[PDB]
């Protein structure tokens, strides 16, 4: 009934005691506009988020749920967002499912209506490309330890340096935020790597932060529709809070009206004897009672 | 069949609405009530999950993808699996409220085995068909669930002449078992339909919100006196349970049971085994 | 007297009911996220891109 | 006839085995030494023992020969002996350590299921042996032929005539 | 609903169980059995058709080769697809015989409205049951098909709307049109054997052999007398279909009409209009 | 129900007029072992066929649907199959459900599981590469008028010429056996094109007797399973006859028994009166009579 804070289990879920997840939620409270009370994703915030995937972080990851397209209205036009995706070419390799609709044999410049491929053709040749370890994808990513913050803090936790006793391989780089804080991924966020074009500085927490954001809002649960239906339950709620009054008036103080009745009995000594009483009443359930009990 | 004597009710449409046209029900109160919570999110778990059944494509490999996609190019479905979710987890959660209401009140009665017996064979089924239904995520929680259900299966052959096959092909989630499992589950879900109305006919023999025998006579009419309170009651645990959610679960949260279905069957073969956790329902 | 006519009433108070509960509390989120819009983050692209071109060598 | 059809449906067929014959060059490999190998996309080490060795691993308690009834076959193939073991623990799945300093054999990190030369359950909470591979020899130790047992599939005969 | 009156028989497992057991029919000929035929086939469309359930994934794109490939691995799958294919058939030429049978001896009588209506409501839902089938296919002539249908359907809303988009969504064999289709096929399938019992059951009340009134009084025992006839008649009439069809239909023919079922949606979007042609069934 | 056949349809099948149906099934009796009676695919046919598809077939032409490891128990061994078909090779765009099974990013040498494709990615790429029109699919290929006399007709009949009134553009030819008349295939079967394993002699019609059989062998209602359920039905049909005498015995001899009554009314002239038949009897639907007829 009582968990226990530092036995590294948040709440009693057990497992990932290897990881840092209480940061940003449970320890520390990291500001996410999408997440506040009557928040929304911040559209500045998703599109530099997307320019910095586009360029760079797509050239290991990938969504391959997702496609483009999500980002029409918050995060991009559709001119935009076709200029700027036509950059990227798709072989059809990369196709999961062709189902006779791509006839393409050639690369050619992908549409907002593709799914978000790793430049990779398949998942042993990222593996394979990266030193046989497998840049995951970011469609589902929401399930991780500490949710939108999770690639936040991955991101930009390179700082630390492993305790004694923790050896960290050759190619692999520690980092307390990832399972056993060893991690296959070099740090890939720099000041100045991306030039944004609304002209944002472009500070590393600055870019994990905007990427943080896009990846949440690509997201389906947690994602872009998380905030118009809290807004729902918001007004639901407050539907019935207005409709409880009626609905006592219709059952508890009716119920009450119905029960205010007048009783009186009589002392009835005609010659008339109770014979109905001796001999009636019938049982629905008479027939399991007939032949098996009280014989 | 001369020994079975025949039925407390003939569930035909002429007297089934003539029943519940003339029905009365004597003064209650809420806890009283779980019963007809139950039937109501019984009946919303199968208008949501026919609107969900003409999304899902039982292939394995597409389940995930489908989902996703179709999230956003169709409108409100996401809401129907939301719907649907939330359905199971009050469904249970009445189910089991009103299971512990008919234990308090020494229900076990011969005069209540028709009603008792009849209820806890619906919930029976009821299990079974929830099982299905996790099985249809096609995630590493499914998969889990799977062979589980399948060694347990298994125990009783001794693991001898895969007797498990019909079903569970492999013991693995593939085509042929999502397809078979998710045909089960959506008969077996309009079964309960069934077993909940013969249920909800043979416990009206004797029923009482409360052990001690009020001598009230009067009783409600149940088509609008007793519907309406029903209605209410119902929006009331719902707002209750709005609330709690809303303040138990912060927006975004740290270390939930769900990161567990990160993984999806056939993208994701290594599982982690550290944290296997199913819903709190199947958790006991 | 006309049951129809009482219908007609008991959809209008259900009207009343939706819009009473969704008016308002649209009303407020749209306005507390209005610096969050898109437009916004457009506009800031245009000007910075204005002051680019502006300043530029050949 | 009508019921052998659903049932035959229902239960699966399968017509033939897919290969899975593969063959190891070994007969280079130095005395006591290890090598690991992937055969049907899963690991596979197999060592060559000398008679010494034989008589460390050999002599042990009886009751710590968890699962006895279990059965250790050792090819001896050439002038020394060649075991070919799956690496995996039957526990978890995960793949055992090669070597560790108290025995010559194979342990789990995960929770100390200690594996002799011979695979033997040591101290573990596993229910199983490493998985034996089927396997043979027939170049006089130089070579190992592996393929996976073969169980029986019926009606074997896809055509009368 | 006061001005229903009740049901002729209640349809409760007992009373079921008793009437067949009890039941007795009069002496009769082969043609005064073609209902048990039309009844027998549906039988086995329910059990053959289940076996396709489990091997027919609703994409559009996968349908064939997933039942070119079913047919190898799978053993029994295509027997069970040509045992469907030709009960349809059969079952068409069941319920038209029965149909001419019955016209011929004047059964429009009072007496007989009960056994008539009955009927042809099924044999009406039976028609849709079959529509719903060849959409199934995906082949050009399921595309030709349900242009028809969805023709037709928008034609009583004067061409105004899209009414017709909840089922025949475009218009056009997809994801969602096959999933509905198929799904409603199956549920109308199961429902079809209900609505055959209740029109047994009906039909009873005034079934003779023929037009002339015999004075027999005495009559077999339905269970064993009368079924074993039913049945051994059953044989014959199939003995002399196969006769038939081998003189009718040797294998190699120049021509057919289901060389149009060659196409299939998606893969080939040139449909052959000059040879375009139905089941005889639909012919018509 | 009478047909005409100087019209050009089979039976009364209208809709084949613009090219030869009847050449040999109807009008003439080419021999196949499979649909004689009692008959089977020749092993060696089969085995032929498949060395003439891999060798001049396949190059344009495939079976999306089909796989090589059809030919396991009949035509080729699995080691030889493997064999033979190790010398094609499929890159991941063939694929029409890549999944996640297929985790190459290069081509390979294919394996007998691996679907018959043709050596193009798609459709389209066949068409640019021959002359804009598609070589046809040759799974399902069975519905073509002759049935499998369809690919040995078009295989051969390339030798009559045109007549007038009718042109042939350039990159086209002239087959009476094709829709219209008019192919776009050049004449493929030429004497001495394949060397076969057999030692069999290398014409045309014999390449194409073989590559006939081989098309067919990989149908699913004919082909490869159809001899074995004709010999069911005939195994059925003889059932069905030897068991007529007992359904006899069972049904009409014992209904004719039980018919062996005898009657005998006599004078009953007792006082009493025939009150049951005046007052009496019951009528099943009298609930749908009373209230509603005959009053
Ligand atoms: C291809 C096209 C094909 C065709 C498509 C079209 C199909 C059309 C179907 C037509 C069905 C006709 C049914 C007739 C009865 C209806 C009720 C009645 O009498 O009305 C008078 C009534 C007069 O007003 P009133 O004086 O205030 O009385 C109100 C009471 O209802 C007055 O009731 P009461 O208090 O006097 O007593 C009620 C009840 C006492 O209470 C009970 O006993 C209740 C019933 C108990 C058993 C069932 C339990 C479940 C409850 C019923 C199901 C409800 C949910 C249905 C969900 C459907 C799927 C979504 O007693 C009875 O009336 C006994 C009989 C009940 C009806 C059943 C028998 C007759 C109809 C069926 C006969 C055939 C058998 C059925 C199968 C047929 C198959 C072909 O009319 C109305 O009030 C109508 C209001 C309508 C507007 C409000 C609701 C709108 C919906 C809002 C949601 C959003 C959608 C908006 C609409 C969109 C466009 C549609
Ligand atoms: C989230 C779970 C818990 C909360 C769930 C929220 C409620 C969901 C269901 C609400 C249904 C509507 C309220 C019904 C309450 C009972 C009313 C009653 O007894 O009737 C008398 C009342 C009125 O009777 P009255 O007597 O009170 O007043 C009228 C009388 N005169 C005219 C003399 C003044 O009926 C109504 O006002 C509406 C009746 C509607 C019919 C009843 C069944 C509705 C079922 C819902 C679907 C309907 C679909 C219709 C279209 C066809 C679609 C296929
Ligand atoms: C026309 C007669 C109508 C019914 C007559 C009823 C009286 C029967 C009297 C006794 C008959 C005894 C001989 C039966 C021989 C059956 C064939 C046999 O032995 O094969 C076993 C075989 C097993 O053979 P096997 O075990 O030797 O292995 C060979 C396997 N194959 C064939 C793949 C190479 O089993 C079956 O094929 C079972 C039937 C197929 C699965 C279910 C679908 C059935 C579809 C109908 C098939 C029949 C068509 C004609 C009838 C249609 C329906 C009316
Ligand atoms: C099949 C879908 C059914 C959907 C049901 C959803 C409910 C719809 C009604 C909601 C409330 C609105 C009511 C408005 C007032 C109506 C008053 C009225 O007319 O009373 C009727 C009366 C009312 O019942 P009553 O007469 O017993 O009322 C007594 C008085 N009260 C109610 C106050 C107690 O009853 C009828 O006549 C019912 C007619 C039902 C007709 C249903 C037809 C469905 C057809 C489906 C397709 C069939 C296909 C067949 C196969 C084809 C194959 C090719
Ligand atoms: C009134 O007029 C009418 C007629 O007359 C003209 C008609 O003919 C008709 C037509 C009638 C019909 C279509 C009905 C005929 C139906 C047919 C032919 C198909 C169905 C036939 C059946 C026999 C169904 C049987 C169903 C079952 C579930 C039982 C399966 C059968 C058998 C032999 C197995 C029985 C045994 C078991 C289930 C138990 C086996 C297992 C064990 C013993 C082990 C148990 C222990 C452990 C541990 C598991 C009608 C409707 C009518 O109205
Ligand atoms: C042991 O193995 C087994 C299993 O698996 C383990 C099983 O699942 C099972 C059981 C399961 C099965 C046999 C599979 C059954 C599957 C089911 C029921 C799942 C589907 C459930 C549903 C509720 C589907 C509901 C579908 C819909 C609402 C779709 C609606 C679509 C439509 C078109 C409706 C409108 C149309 C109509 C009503 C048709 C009427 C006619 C027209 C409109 C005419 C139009 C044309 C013209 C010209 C006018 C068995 C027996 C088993 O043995
Ligand atoms: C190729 C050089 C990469 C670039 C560019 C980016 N990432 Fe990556 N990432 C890469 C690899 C090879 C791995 C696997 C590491 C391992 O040990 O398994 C990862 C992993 C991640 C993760 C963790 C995924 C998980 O399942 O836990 C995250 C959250 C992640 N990477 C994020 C990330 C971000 C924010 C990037 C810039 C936007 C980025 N990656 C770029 C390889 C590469
Ligand atoms: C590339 C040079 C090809 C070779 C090698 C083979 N075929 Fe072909 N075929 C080719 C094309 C471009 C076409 C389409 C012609 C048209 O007008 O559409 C065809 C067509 C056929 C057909 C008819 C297809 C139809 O739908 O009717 C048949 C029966 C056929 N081809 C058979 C065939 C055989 C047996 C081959 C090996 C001997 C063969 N083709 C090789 C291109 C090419
Ligand atoms: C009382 C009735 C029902 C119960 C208790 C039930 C239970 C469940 C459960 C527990 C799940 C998994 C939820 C999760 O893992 O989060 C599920 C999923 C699902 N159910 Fe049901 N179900 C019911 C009715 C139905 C019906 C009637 C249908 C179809 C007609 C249906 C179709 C589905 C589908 C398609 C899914 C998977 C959806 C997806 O994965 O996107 N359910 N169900
Ligand atoms: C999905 C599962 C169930 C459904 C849909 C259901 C439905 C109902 C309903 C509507 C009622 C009337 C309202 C009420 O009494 O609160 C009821 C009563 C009752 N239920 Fe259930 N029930 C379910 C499960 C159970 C279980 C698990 C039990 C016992 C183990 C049970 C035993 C009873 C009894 C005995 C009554 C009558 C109570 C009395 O007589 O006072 N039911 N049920
Ligand atoms: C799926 C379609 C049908 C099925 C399964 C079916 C089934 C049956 C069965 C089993 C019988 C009793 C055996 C016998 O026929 O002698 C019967 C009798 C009968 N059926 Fe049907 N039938 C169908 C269609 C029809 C049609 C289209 C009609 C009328 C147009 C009809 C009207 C009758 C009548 C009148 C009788 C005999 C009652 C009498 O003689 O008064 N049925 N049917
Ligand atoms: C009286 C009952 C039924 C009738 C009249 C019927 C009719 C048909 C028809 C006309 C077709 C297509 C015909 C063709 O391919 O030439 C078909 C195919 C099919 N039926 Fe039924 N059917 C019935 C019952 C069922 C049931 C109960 C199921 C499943 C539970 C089912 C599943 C299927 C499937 C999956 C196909 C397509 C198989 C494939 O394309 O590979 N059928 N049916
Ligand atoms: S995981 Fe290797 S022993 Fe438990």
């Amino acid at each position: 009934f009582i968990y226990r804070d530092d036995i590294g289990a948040f709440w009693g879920i057990k497992g990932y005691e290897e990881l840092v997840t209480e940061v940003g939620t449970h320890k520390g409270h990291n500001y996410w506009p999408q997440f506040s009370f009557l928040g929304t994703y911040d559209s500045g915030s998703v599109r530099r988020g997307f320019q910095v995937f586009a360029r760079n972080c797509g050239n290991c990851h990938g969504m391959i749920y997702k496609k483009y397209d999500y980002l029409l209205d918050k995060a991009y036009r559709q001119l935009e967002l076709a200029q700027m995706v036509s950059d990227f070419t798709i072989h059809p390799a990369h196709q999961h499912f062709k189902q006779y609709y791509y006839q393409e044999w050639d690369e050619r410049d992908r549409v907002i209506c593709d799914h978000i491929y790793p430049p990779y053709f398949s998942q042993d040749q990222a593996k394979n490309a990266n030193g046989g370890v497998w840049p995951t994808d970011f469609s589902k990513i929401k399930l991780r330890p500490g949710g939108i913050n999770y690639i936040y803090n991955i991101s930009t936790g390179y700082h630390f340096t492993p305790p004694f006793g923790m050896d960290v391989p050759k190619g692999k780089y520690f980092n307390p935020y990832f399972d056993h804080m060893i991690i296959g991924m070099p740090r890939q966020l720099v000041d100045g790597l991306v030039d944004y074009d609304d002209g944002t500085p472009a500070s590393t927490p600055q870019m994990a932060y905007d990427v943080s954001n896009f990846i949440n809002f690509m997201q389906r649960r947690v994602g872009y529709k998380r905030p118009d239906k809290m807004v729902r339950y918001y007004m639901v709620f407050t539907g019935g809070l207005l409709i409880l009054p009626f609905k006592y008036f219709k059952t508890k103080a009716y119920y009450r009206n119905l029960l205010s009745l007048r009783w009186e009995m009589y002392a009835v000594r005609d010659g008339v004897y109770y014979n109905h009483f001796k001999y009636g009443g019938y049982n629905s359930r008479a027939y399991q009672f007939r032949g098996y009990f009280w014989a | 069949m001369e020994w079975n004597k025949g039925t407390y009710m003939s569930t035909s449409i002429k007297k089934i609405v003539q029943y519940f046209s003339v029905m009365t029900v004597s003064f209650h109160d809420i806890n009283s009530l779980f019963g007809f919570f139950t039937f109501l999110t019984i009946a919303s778990q199968l208008v949501s999950g026919t609107m969900l059944a003409f999304s899902l494509v039982p292939e394995p490999m597409l389940i995930p993808m489908v989902r996703e996609e179709e999230d956003v190019e169709d409108l409100y479905t996401d809401d129907f699996f939301w719907l649907h979710e939330r359905g199971v987890d009050m469904l249970f959660i009445f189910s089991y409220f009103h299971l512990f209401r008919k234990i308090y009140l020494n229900n076990f009665e011969y005069e209540q085995e028709a009603a008792w017996k009849s209820g806890v064979f619906t919930f029976l089924l009821f299990q079974v068909v929830v099982f299905l239904g996790l099985v249809l995520c096609c995630t590493h929680l499914s998969d889990i669930t799977l062979a589980i259900a399948a060694n347990l299966y298994d125990t009783f052959f001794a693991g001898k002449g895969k007797f498990y096959w019909w079903i569970f092909t492999s013991k693995e989630l593939n085509t042929d078992t999502i397809i078979r499992l998710a045909y089960l589950h959506y008969v077996l879900a309009f079964f309960l339909a069934y077993l909940g109305l013969i249920h909800g006919v043979d416990m009206h023999y004797d029923w009482k919100n409360e052990s001690s025998m009020d001598g009230l006579e009067t009783e409600m009419i149940w088509f609008d006196e007793a519907l309406s309170n029903e209605l209410g009651a119902m929006i009331e645990i719902i707002l209750i349970v709005m609330i709690v959610c809303f303040f138990m679960y912060p927006e975004p949260e740290a270390l939930s049971y769900e990161f567990f279905m990160w993984g999806d069957i056939g993208f994701i073969n290594d599982v982690r085994f550290l944290s296997v956790a199913p819903h709190w329902y199947f958790r006991p | 007297y006309y049951p129809f006519l009482w219908q007609f009433f008991i959809l209008g108070t259900s009207f009343v009911w939706f819009h009473v509960c969704y008016d308002p509390w649209l009303a407020i989120y749209q306005a507390n996220n209005a610096h969050r819009s898109l437009e916004t983050a457009l506009t800031k692209e245009k000007a910075h891109k204005k002051k680019l071109a502006e300043q530029e060598e050949s | 006839l009508y019921a052998m059809g659903v049932i035959g449906r229902l239960n699966g067929w399968k017509r033939y085995e897919r290969d899975t014959y593969s063959e190891v060059d070994i007969g280079a490999l130095p005395p006591g030494e290890v090598m690991q190998m992937v055969w049907n996309g899963t690991p596979i080490f197999i060592r060559r023992l000398t008679s010494n060795e034989v008589k460390e691993e050999n002599e042990l308690p009886s009751n710590t020969l968890l699962d006895k009834d279990k059965e250790v076959i050792l090819s001896d193939a050439g002038n020394t002996k060649v075991i070919v073991v799956s690496a995996v623990c039957t526990h978890l799945g995960c793949i055992p350590i090669p070597y560790l300093g108290a025995y010559k054999g194979y342990v789990c990190i995960c929770h100390g299921s200690v594996y002799d030369k011979f695979a033997r359950v040591r101290q573990g909470p596993a229910l199983l042996n490493l998985p034996a591979i089927n396997n043979s020899i027939h170049d006089e130790g130089t070579l190992v032929c592996m393929e996976q047992l073969k169980f029986p599939h019926e009606p074997s005969q896809r055509f009368w005539a």
